[PDB]
């Protein structure tokens, strides 16, 4: 019988800073044990300082991104070129996903950008449209490997202040863009070692008030 | 796994990758898939990891006892026969796919065995998930009258094809050379083209980070 | 597989392709499906590679033990040992075997053993997935008491067509000639047989 | 919900310095039966695009008709139909990809795997894949079916990444493709010896080669192979 | 497991319905009223699939109330039961049927007689002296068959009803958290608060 | 999915308390999920079952409630709001929606009111409701300690302590506790409480959880 | 009805400079229901340590079995069993039940008394040995542990530093797994002293 | 079924057996599987008797309406109408049809339409369950530009073998000759073709 | 469903077991004692598949009684629990396993301490201050986690137990017809007749 879904592998990662936000993803595309592409981007600049990735089944992921980009375009036409805020985009994407509640887009969606106060924002969606704003979110194949590491290094979970008898937690603080990219690179190189669907390349999209910048790093190709 | 075997002038060479998987997860990045049945009879194994190790050790044990009983150096056809009859009896439930090779008083030999008990003869063979990638290389570059150095090159190139193109295979290349009139040389980690790059940051914690409830000295002595 | 055995004036010739498949992947393109169970009793193997190998190995053992005690076995006897294994283990086997041998008294004989484990003595036999495409050709072109060269051409042309139409058949055409003279191995490559 | 009947196997392709190469054998299989031997699975669109199709042949013939009708429709009320407003590989690909995804979303797919190879108006090489699921990806080398498992590894030894494309000539790239088609004939049970090959160059344009054969094969060593283990004769 | 019982006596109809609402391994509520007043002298109790029960009961209620306003007249219990049966008869061959069983207790003011109708989810209507749905009748019918007399008073009917509930509480595997009892007679519908 | 949500009526209005954990099998997807949906300033809804189904349709509900008060120039009843939602999901019955929610509000004509609304069409009015994988654990603490004449301070603690009970025992409940107090003039948020820190704190101060070493 | 994820639990082992560490959570559950917070998954036979995850009845059974076998080994050999030898015993014993296996993920840890070399090893449920220089992981949060260990680990850590690394790897992995946690224990093993520390973690 | 269509010098000849089966029962032993859709455009029917009849009836209707408006249709046009029906209703049909026709410009043409609804223009075509057994024979014996008598013998011998080996084929061999001269029906009985 | 609870206090172990035996839609009995005395200071309660429960309990009882006679000595609760666990561990890989869950309450006379062991049908043993099997723990553990103190008296333990039964009777879907309570202490085993 015909199965309309597939798994193109890959893993993505969105981290929010104080005045910036990053959305990373590996560039490897796979089916079963085969590599389809070593460089197939799946993190996109959608306009209005919004970056987006829909990981899982690539056909559904491309369709969703394509529909959202189109949603941004029509938001400008219908509302006098008003800038689509990250929170408004998130709510719109919920309606795109839930519109196919009974034949879902088989993807894990993450968007990143700046909120209306200029502060870094990341939103994550389930396949049918439930969404939540978060500081940190990994999605895809190696999410289970990356996420507990972020909990420990970004949100400082399970780390207590030395000498305080485990009574005083290590204080939360905003990281620099340089420190965040270090964690992203180490997250993906670790995931590359232990997950077969992760590797080849790492493409990061950084969002600031100035615009959207890109950075690329090689990963192991085995 | 990717495993291969290649015949040459005065003997035979076998090779293997070093990835061990557990689902999509890499359990061992440097596992040994080349097994010694007797001093000059070696076996490359693919499939169910425990089965390849168990069946190669059992037949190796019985081969040793047979060698002592007959006062003769063991033959590859004996290991082949003992392996296939064992595997056939278990109707494929012992998931061992092997490339058996070696030198004996009769000469140099190269065989493959499948889980259900079928054997094949050849000058070049490949087994495992990456066998197609490896066989593509073997079919492209193999020729009659190979030298020792040419056979090692061809064998390792075939394993590399699996390492890079097959997600089931990865990490390093192991080789074993069995030449007539000489001791067999086992070349563990003959190639190491997947060295992990330096990490961006050290994750060594300040001492006392971890909260502790109780401490106690354990008695290991009598 | 495509396999066949054909009796002729001086004895019998076995023929086979060299393809072994796992789904659509060719696991071995130079397989030897013509296997010796006695000096001048050979068989053509089709079906499961594991099952047919295990069977042929057991038959070779039985005929070696037969020879030590009672002297050279008949081709009928060899076919009977094959049958016994294929019939009694029919539920667990997938083996289509053709048994061919040369006696001095009985000359060339051919016995075919299908899946069920039945035995059928014939002037010639064809089996394997590729045999379906040459039932018409072989029936129209087979003659009794052919010469060696005629029989070689008959098998060559027949298996050439079987290979041409059957995806599960291919590679080289192996042949084994069984006569009073001895045992002769023949091989024929794609460039020759394809353009027949 | 379908099941494929008459099928075509691997389509393989790669980029070189000035263009792209694509190839596919001329067989239409009916299960294990190698039923049809004069099947062209490379279909040119204009003088700058070649669509290579594998999978169901009835669905392939449907796509042929769509592409042929696309050329007709583009020429309507278009004085620049043979110039600036001619069909690009990127236009042809996106159209097919739209159709393939729409059909999978109606649970009535076109049971195909397609590779669109061509050269854009600005000289850029175009090479992209799409299948029955609407899945799309691009790479310096692309292959369908068995080609993905056996050809890609050989073609990636020539062009392993983007920087290797300017270093790869048309002679070297064609040699690798022809070698790959031989390996598929060795190892794919639903392949044929006869195949077609197409080159789309930004300078010399579209070169379409029909009735090619796999040659320089190695079979001689087979005579030395006897039995399956112990047999000496 | 939803218990609904009905007894028609000389001058009234008595309906008893279990109070428990269970979902999974938890009793979410123990005071649920499984009935709706269709008209001043007609009461319908119900049991079956979750959601369908209330949705159906209220849909019927609305239709009967609409009729009452339009004609300025109360429909007879027989007429209401026939309407309800037809709706269930339509439902059973629909895309998604109402899986609801009902008892309709009413007092006909023209005949001056109480009437009890039993209608299952298939649209199977019967007029009875006493009725039940589900497994409830498997325990109680032997008691009613024995003690039930056609000339009983309302008080005698309540005592007979108590006997049934006691037997259910003894032998039924689940806890249905007692019953709400309602009486339908010439003066209309009222609830027995202490049972 | 896994969750523990509760809501109960009392003298001072309604307490709503939920956990924060979301799981995809054994994998803990999130510890910071919002299982209270702020339908409007006067109405709250709980998330149990399908996260999307609850979010989407209870947000949709707020839109319908806003349209009601624009047309009728009056606050919508909890009865009518719960009914709009239950009638909606009943239309979708059989399609596969997954929802178990408590619609909570406090109006003049009704007072503090809670309606349990569920994806198979159920609509129940009640005083105490607990929904989710850890509902049984929370019910035990609630039933034994609940009284109508609870103070607002004690009622907030009871709801917090009940979630903690479930978070401890139920593997698919935990992360943090979100508290809400619903009054006639609107709901009031009473903070996010990490279960890790909250557990040790309650253990010491209360004397409970002796089975746990700390 | 997946035997290896009914009870839950995790074990991790690590090598350092002239030392090894092995740690485990203390949870035992029945699917969603937490049953015990004192279910230790690490055992020792002389100076050889064995962690076991998976089905709890098999964990208990195998401990009792290896205690049985190591006691008889000692009586006959007149010496305590070494980690390398014990590793082979575990592998043999598990493969003996190849077609009716114990649903477990054992982990061996210890220091060879003769050579002084730190040793760790892991197994699958049918006895395949996974020897490692760096670390071994097992249990329902093995994916999470692989991610922590692969990033946090570095070679030749001193006992006091190694303790922090393994503890953090376990804790943060356990908090992203519903079926693991409810307490934790870490063994720090030197050539002739062994320290055992109970960690403070969230109890949800 | 066993069916075939063969082009030759003067035009094209269609050939078929006459067996219709329900399991192993022969429901009709004198079936006519060669059916007219236009004066000199005929088809060979295989697969479901109901499906192929319904299709041929619709095609005949389309070509009759075509002829009233646009004059005589080409054999390619007829094949296209068949294809359209077989392709668009592939999920609900079991029909293997060979379309054969004679133009004055294009001469004899043969188009085969397998299960999927694909179209294949060929010099000759074979189809039906019994065709499998004569792929080898037909490939070896077919020549282009044969004479009428040679083509009749080719079809006769081919279908004779198909019938011999296929239990689902049998009865009489029907043939229809399409040339400029006109339309000729031929029939051949068991006593003749069996002993070829 | 079959409810079995266990609480270990300062100086004793208390076991509470439901009295109902249900088969189909009928409560066949409401006074069933789901326990067996293994030795003078060791008691085992049980729940699970019909037939298997009693057959297993009595088989264990016989084996422990045999040991007592042979050695003229009472086995410790720990020793008995280990024996029971092993039997269940053997059983789970048999042709037809015992589908029986047990609690073992005992008083160790050498240590002068009460001990409660929880063993499921797989052979999963745990020593606990309080324990349950089936759905029973889903309701009661939150109460025990809260009110349970390790230094409680037997009377305080019974009051805590009453609190659990009340919660079960309120929220559990079925009627389990109350519980038989038994106490195990230094003086042996005795039954609380009024609960
Ligand atoms: C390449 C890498 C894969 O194609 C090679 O073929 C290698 C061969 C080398 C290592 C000898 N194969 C594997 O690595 C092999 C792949 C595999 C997986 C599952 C079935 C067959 C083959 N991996 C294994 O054998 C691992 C070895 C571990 C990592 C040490 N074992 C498992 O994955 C076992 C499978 C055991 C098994 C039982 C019954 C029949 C067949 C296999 N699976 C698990 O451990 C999964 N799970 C862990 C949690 O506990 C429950 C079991
Ligand atoms: C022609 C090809 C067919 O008539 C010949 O008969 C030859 C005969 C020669 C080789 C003696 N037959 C085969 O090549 C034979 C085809 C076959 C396949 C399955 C059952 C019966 C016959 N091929 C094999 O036996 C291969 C040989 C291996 C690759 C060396 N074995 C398999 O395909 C195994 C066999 C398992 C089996 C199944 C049922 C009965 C007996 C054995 N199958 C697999 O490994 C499973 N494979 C996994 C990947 O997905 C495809 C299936
Ligand atoms: C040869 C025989 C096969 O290639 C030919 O192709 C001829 C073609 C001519 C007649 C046009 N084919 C048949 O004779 C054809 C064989 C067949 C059977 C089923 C499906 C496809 C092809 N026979 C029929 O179509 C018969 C004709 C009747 C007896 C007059 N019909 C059946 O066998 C019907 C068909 C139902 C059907 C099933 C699936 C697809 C389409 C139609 N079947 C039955 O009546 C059921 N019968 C009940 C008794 O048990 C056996 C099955
Ligand atoms: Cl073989
Ligand atoms: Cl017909
Ligand atoms: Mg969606
Ligand atoms: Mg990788
Ligand atoms: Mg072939
Ligand atoms: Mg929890
Ligand atoms: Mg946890
Ligand atoms: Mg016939």
């Amino acid at each position: 019988q015909f199965n309309p879904y597939g798994d193109n592998g890959g893993t993505i990662l969105g981290i929010a800073g104080e005045d910036f936000a990053v959305l990373a993803g590996d560039t490897r595309n796979i089916t079963d044990y085969s590599i389809n592409s070593r460089y197939e981007p799946k993190v996109f600049d959608c306009g209005d300082n919004i970056v987006m990735s829909a990981n899982g089944f690539a056909a559904d992921g491309d369709a969703l991104v394509k529909r959202f980009k189109n949603s941004v375009k029509w938001y400008h036409f219908d509302h006098n070129d008003k800038k689509l805020s990250i929170n408004s985009a998130a709510r719109n994407i919920q309606h795109l996903l839930y519109g196919k509640r009974f034949f879902p887009y088989y993807v894990h969606t993450i968007i990143a950008g700046l909120d209306e106060d200029g502060k870094g924002a990341v939103y994550s969606f389930d396949p049918v449209g439930s969404y939540e704003r978060e500081q940190c979110r990994a999605g895809g194949a190696a999410a289970s490997l990356i996420m507990p590491f972020l909990d420990n290094q970004v949100n400082f979970k399970n780390q207590y202040e030395p000498g305080t008898n485990g009574k005083v937690k290590k204080p939360l603080k905003y990281l620099s863009v340089e420190e965040v990219i270090k964690l992203v690179r180490d997250s993906f190189t670790s995931a590359t070692e232990r997950h077969i669907q992760v590797g080849d390349g790492l493409e990061i999209l950084i969002v600031t008030k100035d615009g959207v910048r890109k950075e690329f790093y090689e990963l192991k190709r085995d | 796994t990717t495993i291969v075997g290649v015949k040459f002038n005065n003997g035979v060479v076998i090779a293997a990758d070093t990835r061990s998987t557990q689902g999509p997860i890499v359990a061992d990045k440097n596992c040994a898939k080349l097994h010694r049945i007797s001093p000059k009879i070696w076996c490359a194994g693919a499939g169910t990891a425990a089965d390849t190790e168990a069946v190669t050790q059992l037949i190796g044990s019985n081969i040793e006892l047979h060698s002592l009983y007959t006062s003769r150096e063991p033959r590859v056809v004996s290991a082949l026969q003992m392996l296939k009859q064992h595997l056939f009896k278990y109707q494929g439930h012992i998931g061992a796919y092997l490339i058996v090779a070696g030198v004996d008083p009769t000469g140099s030999h190269l065989f493959s065995i499948h889980a259900h008990g079928s054997t094949d003869v050849g000058y070049y063979l490949s087994l495992g998930s990456g066998s197609l990638a490896a066989m593509a290389v073997l079919e492209s570059h193999w020729k009659q009258d190979l030298t020792k150095e040419e056979a090692i090159k061809l064998a390792s190139d075939a394993i590399q094809a699996g390492i890079w193109n097959d997600l089931g295979s990865g990490s390093n290349v192991d080789v074993c050379v069995m030449e007539i009139g000489k001791d067999a040389e086992y070349l563990r980690n003959y190639l190491t083209p997947n060295v992990r790059e330096e990490k961006q940051k050290s994750y060594k914690f300040p001492r006392g980070t971890t909260a502790v409830l109780k401490e106690s000295i354990v008695n290991i002595c009598d | 597989t495509s396999i066949m055995a054909v009796t002729f004036k001086d004895g019998v010739i076995l023929g086979a392709d060299s393809r072994t498949t796992t789904g659509a992947y060719i696991a071995n393109r130079v397989t030897d499906k013509l296997t010796r169970v006695h000096d001048k009793i050979w068989c053509c193997r089709s079906g499961s590679a594991a099952d047919t190998q295990a069977i042929a190995d057991i038959v070779q053992y039985h005929l070696e033990l037969y020879t030590s005690q009672y002297g050279t076995p008949s081709t009928e006897t060899a076919a009977s040992v094959f049958k016994e294994l294929c019939y009694e283990n029919k539920d667990n086997l997938t083996a289509g075997i053709i048994v061919a041998g040369y006696d001095d008294k009985n000359k060339g004989e051919v016995y075919t053993i299908p899946l069920g484990g039945s035995v059928h003595k014939l002037p010639y036999a064809i089996a394997g997935s590729g045999s379906t495409f040459i039932y018409g050709y072989c029936d129209k072109n087979f003659r009794e008491n052919m010469s060696k060269e005629e029989t070689v051409d008959f098998i060559k042309h027949s298996l050439s067509q079987a290979i041409k139409w059957d995806g599960s058949s291919g590679g080289v055409i192996r042949m084994v000639v069984l006569t009073a003279a001895g045992v002769e191995r023949l091989i024929f490559y794609p460039d020759e047989y394809e353009q027949l | 919900t379908q099941q494929p009947i008459v099928t075509g196997t691997s389509v393989i392709s790669m980029k070189y310095d000035n263009g792209v190469i694509i190839a596919a054998d001329n067989l239409g299989s009916y299960g294990s039966l190698l039923r049809f031997n004069g099947v062209e699975r490379l279909i040119p669109v204009g003088d700058n695009t070649v669509v290579g199709i594998s999978g169901d042949i009835s669905d392939m013939q449907h796509i042929e008709r769509l592409l042929k009708d696309l050329v007709t429709e583009n020429a309507y009320d278009n004085p620049l139909a043979d110039a600036e407003e001619a069909l690009e590989p990127s236009y042809i690909f996106e159209y097919l990809a739209t159709v393939m995804y729409q059909r999978r979303s109606k649970m009535n797919p076109l049971w195909n795997a397609i590779i669109v190879a061509g050269v854009q108006s600005n000289g850029d090489q175009f090479l992209r894949y799409v299948n029955l699921l609407g899945v799309t990806y691009s790479s310096p080398t692309l292959a369908t079916g068995f080609g993905a498992h056996m050809a890609n590894p050989l073609l990636r030894k020539v062009v392993d990444r983007e920087s290797d494309i300017p270093k790869t000539t048309v002679q070297v790239a064609e040699e690798a493709i022809v070698n790959a088609m031989r390996v598929l004939y060795y190892r794919d049970a639903r392949s044929s010896r006869n195949f077609s090959l197409a080159i789309i160059d930004k300078n010399t344009g579209l070169t379409f080669k029909k009735n090619l054969q796999v040659e320089n094969m190695k079979w001689d060593f087979a005579k030395d192979i006897k039995g399956y283990g112990t047999q000496k004769i | 497991m939803d218990i609904i019982l009905g007894i028609r006596v000389q001058d009234s109809v008595i309906l008893a319905s279990s109070k428990a609402v269970t979902r999974g391994i938890s009793v979410l509520k123990d005071s649920d009223d499984k009935t709706r007043q269709l008209s001043p002298h007609t009461l319908m109790s119900f049991a079956g699939e979750a959601g369908d029960t209330v949705q159906f009961a209220e849909y019927i209620q609305a239709n009967i109330q609409l009729y009452s306003i339009r004609e300025d007249y109360e429909l007879s219990p027989q007429a209401v039961s026939s309407f309800v049966r037809q709706e269930l008869a339509k439902s059973i061959r629909s895309r998604r049927p109402y899986q609801v069983n009902v008892l309709i207790g009413g007092y006909d003011k023209k005949k001056n007689k109480p009437e009890l109708y039993q209608i299952d989810y298939l649209g199977t209507k019967v007029e009875l002296p006493y009725g039940a749905h589900g497994y409830s009748g498997f325990y109680t019918f032997s008691l009613l068959d024995h003690h039930y007399r056609p000339d009983m008073t309302t008080e005698e009917g309540l005592d007979l009803l108590k006997l049934c509930v006691q037997e259910l509480e003894k032998r039924m595997p689940m806890d249905f958290k007692g019953v709400i009892v309602k009486i339908v007679d010439k003066d209309g519908i009222r609830q027995v608060d202490d049972f | 999915a896994g969750a523990t949500t509760l809501a109960f009526r009392f003298q001072g209005g309604i307490i709503v308390a939920v956990d924060s954990r979301a799981t995809a099998g054994n994998w803990v997807a999130s510890q910071t999920v919002k299982k209270v949906i702020e339908i409007n300033p006067f109405l709250l809804g709980t998330m149990a079952g399908g996260a999307a189904d609850c979010q989407f349709w209870e947000t949709w509900l707020g839109s319908q409630c806003r349209l009601h008060e624009l047309r009728e120039k009056e606050r919508i009843s909890v009865a009518a709001a719960s009914r709009i939602l239950s009638n909606l999901v009943y239309q979708y019955k059989g399609a596969g929606l997954s929802m178990g929610t408590m619609i909570c509000g406090y109006t003049r004509k009704e007072g503090p009111t809670i309606y349990y609304v569920d994806s198979d069409g159920t609509r129940l009015k009640g005083d105490i409701f607990c929904v989710g994988s850890g509902q049984t654990f929370a019910y035990g603490v609630l039933d034994s300690n609940y009284k109508w004449d609870l103070s607002v301070e004690d009622a907030l603690y009871l709801g917090k302590r009940s979630i903690l009970a479930a978070a401890h025992r139920d593997a698919y409940s935990g992360g943090s506790v979100n508290l809400y107090h619903v009054t006639e003039d609107g709901w009031i948020y009473h903070g996010n409480h990490d279960v890790g820190e909250l557990f040790w704190k309650v253990k010491e101060e209360e004397g409970s959880f002796n089975n746990v070493i700390g | 009805s997946d035997p290896s994820s009914i009870n839950g639990g995790i074990v991790v082992a690590m090598t350092g400079k002239d030392c090894v560490a092995i740690a485990c959570d203390l949870r035992l559950g029945s699917q969603s229901l937490g049953v015990s917070n004192k279910f230790e998954k690490i055992f020792h036979y002389g100076h050889v340590f064995l962690g076991i995850t998976g089905l709890a009845t098999d964990v208990t059974t195998l401990n009792e079995m290896f205690r049985y076998k190591t006691n008889l080994y000692k009586l006959k050999e007149e010496r305590a069993i070494e980690p390398e030898t014990f590793t082979q015993l575990v592998s043999s014993s598990l493969y003996e039940r190849r077609f009716g296996p114990y649903f477990v993920g054992p982990v061996v840890a210890g220091i060879n008394s003769k050579s002084g070399k730190p040793f760790i090893a892991g197994f699958d449920l049918i006895g395949c040995i996974d020897e490692a220089k760096d670390f071994i992981v097992s249990g329902t949060a093995s994916d999470q542990l692989f991610g922590m260990c692969e990033s946090l680990y570095e070679p030749n850590l001193e006992p006091e530093d190694l303790f922090e690394t393994i503890s953090q790897a376990l804790l943060n992995a356990a908090d992203r797994d519903a079926l693991s946690g409810w307490g934790a224990v870490v063994y720090i093993i030197k050539k002739d002293e062994v320290v055992k520390r109970y960690l403070k973690m969230r109890q949800d």
